[PDB]
C-alpha cells in the first residue's frame, strides 16, 4: 500500500553528482594510463559489474586506490563515469569504440547494448 | 506521488 | 548531444539498496532513541537536508555514529529510510503524523508535502 | 534510451 515518488531517483542521483563535482565523502581514485579519477564506491558498485566484484572483495573493499589495465582509455572511462552519475552518455563516432571497450571491461551491459546498436546501424 |  | 538511459537512476536505487540489504560498505549507524540504522552517508546526504548539513561538516563527516534528537521516533526514521532507497513511502493513518514530524526534522520536503495533503484529506 |  506504499506511495511512490517518481523522481526520487532522479534526485538521489542528482545529488550524489554534486557531491562528486564538489569531492564529498568521495573514498577511491580510480587510476586510467595515468589520469586520476575522484569517485563513490557505492555508485562505482551500483552501476558497473567489475566494480560490484572489487569492492565486495575482502582485500580490495580497503583499497582507497584501483588501478584499471593499461588497455582502457581515460577519455572512455571518463565518458562512463559521467553517464554513472547522471544517466547521460555522451556517446559519438570518434569515441564508440573506447568507450564500448571500456563498459565491457566494467560490466555495463546497457552501455554495451547500446553501443553495439550504434556500430550495427552504420555498417 | 503516484500509485506504482 | 547525449543520449540518456531511463532506468538507470531507478536501477542505480535498487543496488544500492541490494548494498544496505546485505550491510555492504554501510559507514554509519544512526541512533533513534536505542534503535539502530545502518546506511551509507551519501544516500542519506542525498535525500535529506540535515544529514546533508551533518556530513558536510568538517567534523561530523568523521563519525560513525549520529544520535538522533529524543523526540523521533524509530518507526518514523525507519518508514523514512526505506523511502530513501526505494522512492516507495509506507504512509499510514496511524504513522502519518510521526512520519511527517520526522520528514520535517530530517529536512525531505517533498515527504513533507504529501504528508500535509493527506492530513488536509482526511479533516 | 532516449533524446533527452
Ligand atoms: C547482481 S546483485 C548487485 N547488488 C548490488 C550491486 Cl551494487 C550490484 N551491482 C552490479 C552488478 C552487476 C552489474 C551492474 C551492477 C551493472 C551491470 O551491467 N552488471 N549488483
Ligand atoms: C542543495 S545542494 C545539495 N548537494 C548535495 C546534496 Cl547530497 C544535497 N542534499 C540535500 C540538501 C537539501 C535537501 C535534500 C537533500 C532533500 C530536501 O528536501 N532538502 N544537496
Ligand atoms: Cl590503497
Ligand atoms: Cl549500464
Ligand atoms: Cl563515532
Ligand atoms: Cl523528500
Amino acid at each position: 500500500s506504499c506511495i511512490q515518488f517518481t523522481r526520487h531517483a532522479s534526485d538521489v542521483l542528482l545529488n550524489l553528482n554534486r557531491l562528486r563535482s564538489r569531492d564529498i565523502l568521495t573514498d577511491v581514485v580510480i587510476v586510467v594510463s595515468r589520469e586520476q579519477f575522484r569517485a563513490h564506491k557505492t555508485v562505482l558498485m551500483a552501476c558497473s559489474g567489475l566494480f560490484y566484484s572489487i569492492f565486495t572483495d575482502q582485500l580490495k573493499c580497503n583499497l582507497s586506490v584501483i588501478n584499471l589495465d593499461p588497455e582502457i582509455n581515460p577519455e572512455g572511462f571518463c565518458i562512463l563515469l559521467d553517464f554513472m552519475y547522471t544517466s547521460r552518455l555522451n556517446l559519438r563516432e570518434g569515441n564508440i569504440m573506447a568507450v564500448m571497450a571500456t563498459a565491457m571491461y566494467l560490466q555495463m551491459e546497457h552501455v554495451v547494448d547500446t553501443c553495439r546498436k550504434f556500430i550495427k546501424a552504420s555498417e | 506521488w503516484v500509485i506504482p
